[PDB]
């Protein structure tokens, strides 16, 4: 049987489901460590590896990268789980190695095959504690054409009154995504700090693994493709929104939780963000 | 107890036997300083960030 797993409609995917909303046609950019395309729960559209040692984007030695897949676009059928976008097309960006580490220029590599692909979402579930020049500009020249890039804000916790957002969420230009669990209570490891824009389920997410597997994973790695998942729903109903709108729409619908500092502007709620 | 600020520049092995000698389970991995790394959060994890000298560089953390 196919199970919903609890953040899918703790964001309220579901609703847009019912009236025929699901990504079509939409393009996500998953830039990560490669999707399992033979996933019987998953369709992977196209892709590139940037890894110059594992050339096969479609292949993921690692775990990560189809697991945030799963949450973004797990297909609607009568197996495994759902996705908040469950017909996006999912391409698989390979940026990182099977230990779950690249170089910085791999990153930036992916960012600019995304843009060169006309992709409408980028889904960054990754980071480190320094930014960079080059960095800054990929990203910034994505969302200059039009692109909705969204990132794990990182799993650092609290540092007294010092921000722990790592890159590329740290940067203006990018939706940095902190996680929550399934009582809208931020989670211990979770990154905070002026830049931390807004939360989603980070707790215990259930989605595909490689090899016909699933099973539950933590960290804002998890709660980022609910995000850019609900960027390619509002999409599919509002096609012609730029990434300006998309953004400001889920940041003016959230349901508020705590201090912006340790929850930014609060959940997600893509229910309310697609009826602006 | 979630981070080893105490671990400083000190050696691989000093941070190896500190961190197992207060976490017996710690799944320990040397990478690069300055690599961009997955966001999931794994309690088994200790990831340590080193310089060319073998040397941690960075505040080592569970996750
Ligand atoms: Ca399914
Ligand atoms: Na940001």
């Amino acid at each position: 049987a196919q199970s919903v797993p609890y953040g899918v409609s703790q964001i309220k995917a579901p609703a847009l489901h019912s009236q025929g909303y699901t990504g079509s046609n939409v393009k996500v950019a998953v830039i990560d460590s490669g999707i399992d395309s033979s996933h019987p729960d998953l369709k992977v559209a196209g892709g590139a590896s940037m890894v110059p040692s594992e050339t096969n984007p479609f292949q993921d030695n690692n775990s990560h990268g189809t697991h945030v897949a799963g949450t973004v676009a797990a297909l609607n059928n009568s197996i495994g789980v759902l996705g908040v976008a469950p017909s996006a097309s999912l391409y698989a960006v390979k940026v990182l190695g099977a230990d779950g580490s690249g170089q910085y220029s791999w990153i930036i590599n992916g960012i600019e095959w995304a843009i060169a692909n006309n992709m409408d979402v980028i889904n960054m579930s990754l980071g480190g504690p320094s930014g960079s020049a080059a960095l800054k500009a990929a990203v910034d020249k994505a969302v200059a054409s039009g692109v909705v890039v969204v990132a794990a804000a990182g799993n650092e916790g609290t540092s007294g009154s010092s921000s722990t957002v790592g890159y590329p969420g740290k940067y203006p230009s990018v939706i940095a995504v902190g996680a929550v669990d399934s009582s809208n209570q931020r989670a211990s490891f979770s990154s905070v700090g002026p830049e931390l824009d807004v939360m989603a389920p980070g707790v215990s997410i259930q989605s595909t693994l490689p090899g016909n597997k699933y099973g539950a994973y933590n960290g804002t790695s998890m709660a980022s493709p609910h995000v850019a998942g609900a960027a390619a729903l509002i999409l599919s109903k509002h096609p012609n929104w730029t990434n300006t709108q998309v953004r400001s729409s889920l940041e003016n619908t959230t349901t508020k939780l705590g201090d912006s500092f340790y929850y930014g502007k609060g959940l997600i709620n893509v229910q309310a963000a697609a009826q602006h | 107890k979630t981070e080893w600020p105490e671990l400083v520049g000190k050696s691989v092995e000093e941070a190896k036997k500190v961190i197992l000698q207060d976490k017996p389970a710690a799944q320990i991995i040397v990478l690069p300083v300055g690599t961009i790394v997955t966001r999931s959060y794994r309690i088994d994890r200790v990831r340590l960030f080193v310089d060319r000298l073998d040397n941690i560089a960075q505040v080592p953390r569970v996750g």
